[PDB]
């Protein structure tokens, strides 16, 4: 949409990445 | 973000305040001057609603109003028979 709404930037995408880690760091021990 | 992470004070796994917050980013950024009104005036409205979610947190998961009168009674002595019996005892081996 728009940038200045987006603010900013880089450690929310990572802040992301980090769950996208987190759903399989979650489920693998529950699988262990 | 230690404990819980619904649990914010904005409200922001839980709730919906920030997209009002990017509102209010989008409001903010595109004025090429400054001044005191304009920055302040909305200095409440990331502060005031935020600063009643956090008294509608801590009400509900304590009960507020219990430990808050339980520790006052154990400092200004509200229960003030039930320390005379351990003064009658503590005074006998603090000889």
């Amino acid at each position: 949409s728009e940038s200045v709404t987006c603010q900013s930037f880089e450690l929310t995408l990572r802040s992301c990445l980090y769950p996208h880690i987190g759903k399989q760091y979650l489920e693998c021990c529950g699988n262990l | 973000e230690n404990q819980n992470v619904n649990m914010s004070r904005t409200g922001s796994i839980l709730k919906n305040q920030e997209d009002t917050f990017a509102a209010e980013l989008h409001r903010l950024k595109q004025q090429p001057l400054f001044s005191l009104v304009d920055f302040e005036s909305v200095l409440d409205r990331i502060r005031s609603t935020v600063a009643e979610h956090l008294w509608k947190l801590m009400v509900e998961e304590s009960d507020l109003l219990g430990q808050l009168k339980i520790i006052k009674d154990f400092y200004l002595l509200g229960r003030g028979e039930l320390f005379q019996a351990f003064i009658d005892v503590a005074q006998n081996m603090l000889k």
